[PDB]
């Protein structure tokens, strides 16, 4: 029952419990370094959130170039 | 000059001055002044690429024993492109002479960790990296050493004052030792002393 | 008016019995120290006086800080201070630690031990002698001596 | 006015700031913070007092080279007290006992003694006096302790008026007195709401009022921000204290009554943010267990 | 002017070595802040360090950003050590005010500074 949209959903009400980003205003087409307007300080900062809430080591590289919510979920579904 | 005087050993010079040639021929790819003091102890003054070789080729070669280390030293002298002056001193074991091996840096581009061929050097490196800022590559413990972990800003330059920026006292408002910025009681009346007049000819240095 | 000649006579003892022997703590950074150990010696005798040196910081009377006080060693400083009995006394010995000294325009030096605990005795020196430190914790009995401390409980 | 009294520089440590601050009590909790406030600030602090020169002793190094004195005065003389306050740029009166001795009780100390060092400081012509007291402390019932305070703030209106009264609510600190009644325990269920306010922005507010001007002749008042209930308070302290003098007239004080009043200016109003309960609750609860 | 590097070959990798290092700070936070017996909420000691990072942030040459992951490098082996105590901790912080601001008119009534 590992699915790709529940995975989805807990990475969405993580980015809800994120508190320096208001509103959620959050979709799949977010690309939120500039479009939703965040820093790469607290893009590595939602980064290494998920990799602690259910991810792998995460290498800092590819984690870099994910840049989208996404293709972090996609990542996610491509090493899980 | 025959009382009073100390007496100079002309044998050791002219030993040094043959000696120090000897090395300036065999290895020309990094030796650029072998200068012998009037006091007679030799100086080779090295570009900073040829440490581990000339460290390596001092230590050993049979000719030249020198096992002991004395001191590492990085004189902070401004208005060179490269500022600093890593002393190295060697003492042989069976010969009784000390070469002093001066190698030149700047600020930014390392020398290269001289534990792997000498022992002693460990923790000279260490004290001479946190109290100048030399960077050593390829050494393996770089650490703080005669400062306290909350303080910085490498204090044996002339850059940094003679008083430092902290100072520490009590409070009970937060109940520990608080660090605030310094509150000298008294001056240190510094004294402008250098008169004029020249007293050494010998060693004036040349005009514009 | 017979309470207070209890009172009197109570706290004298006491007072006598606290100013009796007075064993510190030896803290004894640098050279300071080893004037410490001198005054420990057979021709000036600390044990005469019931003055016992023992490095059991519970049950240290007074405390002698005696060195070169630096910023690395006065958290570790004011820590050895705080675990020790209530009735506490601090006599500074040297001339590093009653001001700062010849390392005073310095950085990774505090200036005296005023910055970090109360000083009671101040004895000058570089070092002190043995003497004149003898003659410091004699002066350091006679304060003990003067202290009134029941009789200000009785008039509170 | 002469020389070496301006301030000089910078501020702190030797860096010589305005005011020369006599103060009364001052081995008080209160007065304590107060002296290390002005010690931080730099100024010269002269103390008086009458119990050993052991507890003087241990407030003593937070004063700088010189920077503090102490002297000696007896409850009673007006001498040494105008002795204490011959050369004297400002001074305060924190003062007073919470319960009775046998050689003075709640009378003469709240009566008596605002009374005679405000006559000696009017005589010596003193300004920016500040006199503290209690929140709530009026005329009526069931506090002789808040009505002596009330008596006494009426003599610091009447003789020298050019003072200023104020008034904190129940402060805490490391070592405030509810705190440690409310750990020393072992305790009674009624109805009652408390303000507690923190004491480094209460002395803050003090030394702003003392050094500042247009603040002569207000009274002011300082507000726990929050305002909660005392079953709440007791039953916050029980939960994070991990455990899950006493005479009747303190149990009173800590139970009886506590409201809030309009008239006056609380802590925002003097230039001076406050800070809750949680965070310094958070650090002064230690000694749980072993 | 050929001049040695340090570690990287532009700013590329050094933003990769202090992201890591900014990754390691991150998540070395709470570790300290429940041994050492502090004072200080979690997340105003995470926003003062990130708030460090942002400090520095006009500087270029790689050799530099390479050495100030080396010192935050140190600093986080030492922190992550129990060599340094409740003292330098607190010594991070600046609670010792020291208000001072930069208001030309309170500039003015404590002054001589230009
Ligand atoms: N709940 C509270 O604690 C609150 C208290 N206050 C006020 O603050 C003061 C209490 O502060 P705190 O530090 O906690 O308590 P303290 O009792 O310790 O402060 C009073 C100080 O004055 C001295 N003193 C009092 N009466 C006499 C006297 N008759 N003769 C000589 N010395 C005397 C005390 O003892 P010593 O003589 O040995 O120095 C002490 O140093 C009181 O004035 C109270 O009105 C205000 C708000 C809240
Ligand atoms: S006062 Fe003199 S003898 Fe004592 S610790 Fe200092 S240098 Fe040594």
């Amino acid at each position: 029952p590992l699915t790709l949209e529940g995975i989805k959903d807990r990475v969405l009400y993580v980015l809800k419990l994120y508190d320096k980003i208001d509103p959620e205003k959050l979709s799949v087409n977010s690309h939120f370094m500039k479009d939703l307007g965040l820093d790469s300080l607290d893009q590595v900062e939602i980064i290494m959130a998920m990799e602690d809430e259910f991810g792998f080591e995460i290498p800092d590289i590819d984690a870099e170039k994910l840049m989208c919510p996404q293709e972090i979920v996609d990542y996610i579904a491509d090493k899980k | 000059t025959r009382p009073t005087v100390r007496p100079r050993n002309d044998v050791a010079h002219k030993q040094l001055s043959a000696f120090g040639e000897y090395v300036a021929e065999i290895l020309p790819k990094y030796v650029q002044q072998v200068q012998v003091s009037c006091f007679s102890e030799l100086e080779i003054c090295i570009h900073p690429d040829g440490v581990i070789p000339v460290l390596t080729f001092l230590r050993d070669h049979s000719n030249a024993q020198f096992k002991s280390l004395a001191d590492l030293t990085a004189v902070d002298i401004p208005t060179r492109q490269n500022r600093f002056e890593i002393v190295y001193n060697l003492l042989s074991l069976r010969f009784n002479s000390r070469i002093r091996v001066k190698t030149y840096t700047d600020e930014l581009t390392p020398v290269e960790s001289s534990v792997s061929v000498y022992k002693a050097a460990n923790w000279y490196e260490r004290e001479i990296w946190d109290m100048f800022g030399v960077f050593f590559a390829n050494h393996p413990d770089l650490r703080r050493i005669l400062t306290d972990y909350g303080f910085e800003g490498h204090p044996f330059r002339k850059d940094f004052p003679l008083s430092g920026y902290v100072e520490l006292r009590y409070d009970d408002e937060v109940k520990r030792v608080v660090a605030e910025p310094v509150e000298l009681a008294q001056e240190f009346r510094k004294f402008d002393l250098n008169s004029p007049w020249e007293a050494f000819p010998a060693y004036r240095q040349p005009p514009e | 008016s017979r309470g207070e000649y209890v009172v009197a006579k109570l706290d004298d003892l006491i007072n006598w019995a606290r100013r009796s022997s007075l064993w510190p703590m030896t803290f004894g950074l640098a050279c300071c120290a080893v004037e410490m150990m001198h005054m420990a010696a057979p021709r000036y005798d600390m044990d005469r006086f019931g003055v016992v040196f023992r490095a059991s910081p519970r049950q240290s009377d007074v405390m002698i800080v005696a060195g070169t006080l630096t910023n690395k060693m006065a958290p570790a400083l004011r820590k050895v201070y705080d675990q020790m009995p209530e009735p506490r006394y601090v006599v500074s010995m040297g001339s590093c630690a009653n001001g700062g000294g010849y390392y005073h325009y310095s950085y990774s030096v505090v200036r005296g031990c005023d910055r970090i605990v109360p000083v009671d005795i101040y004895v000058p020196g570089c070092p002190p002698t043995a003497e004149a430190l003898l003659y410091g914790i004699l002066q350091l009995q006679k304060k003990i001596k003067r202290e009134k401390r029941l009789r200000i409980w009785y008039r509170r | 006015l002469h020389h070496a009294v301006i301030p000089h520089g910078k501020g702190g440590r030797s860096s010589v700031s305005g005011i020369v601050a006599t103060v009364f009590g001052a081995t008080g909790f209160l007065g304590r913070y107060l002296v290390n406030h002005l010690g931080r600030m730099g100024s010269q602090v002269i103390v008086p007092y009458r119990c050993e020169p052991y507890d003087t002793m241990h407030l003593r190094p937070m004063g700088d080279l010189g920077q503090i004195i102490f002297m000696d005065w007896n409850g009673r003389d007006k001498d040494s007290i105008r002795r204490a306050v011959e050369h004297s740029n400002v001074v305060i009166n924190l003062v007073g006992r919470e319960w009775e001795t046998k050689n003075f009780d709640f009378e003469d100390v709240f009566v008596k003694i605002p009374q005679a060092i405000a006559q000696v400081s009017k005589e010596a012509g003193v300004e920016k006096f500040i006199h503290i007291s209690h929140l709530n402390a009026d005329i009526k019932s069931s506090s002789k302790y808040l009505r002596n305070k009330a008596v006494g703030e009426k003599e610091v209106r009447e003789t020298f008026p050019e003072a200023t009264i104020i008034k904190p609510a129940d402060i805490f600190g490391r070592e405030d007195r509810f705190l440690n009644y409310f750990a020393n325990i072992r305790s009674l269920g009624k109805k009652t709401v408390k303000q507690p306010v923190y004491i480094v922005d209460v002395t803050k507010g003090i030394i702003n009022a003392i050094k500042d001007p247009d603040a002569r002749g207000k009274t002011f008042a300082f507000v726990g921000p929050n305002r909660y209930l005392l079953f709440d308070l007791v039953q916050y302290v029980f939960a994070v204290a991990h455990r899950p003098w006493t005479t009747r007239d303190k149990v009173e004080r800590i139970h009886t009554t506590d409201r809030t009043l309009p008239h006056l200016p609380g802590l925002e109003d003097l230039g001076v943010q406050a800070t809750p309960l949680e965070l310094k609750a958070i650090e002064v609860l230690r000694r749980h267990r072993t | 002017t050929s001049v040695k590097p340090i570690f990287s070959r532009d700013m590329n990798e050094a933003k990769r070595r202090v992201r890591e290092l900014y990754r390691a700070w991150y998540r070395e936070v709470p570790n300290t802040v429940h041994l050492f017996q502090l004072d200080i909420s979690v997340k105003q000691g995470r926003d003062k360090v990130r708030e460090m990072f942002k400090k520095n942030a006009h500087v270029t040459d790689p050799r530099v950003v390479d050495l100030l992951v080396i010192k935050g490098k140190m600093e986080l082996e030492e922190t992550i050590n129990v060599w340094k105590q409740r003292t330098h901790v607190m010594r991070f912080f600046h609670e010792t005010e020291a208000p001072r601001p930069k208001d030309f008119l309170s500039k003015f009534y404590v002054g001589h500074d230009p």
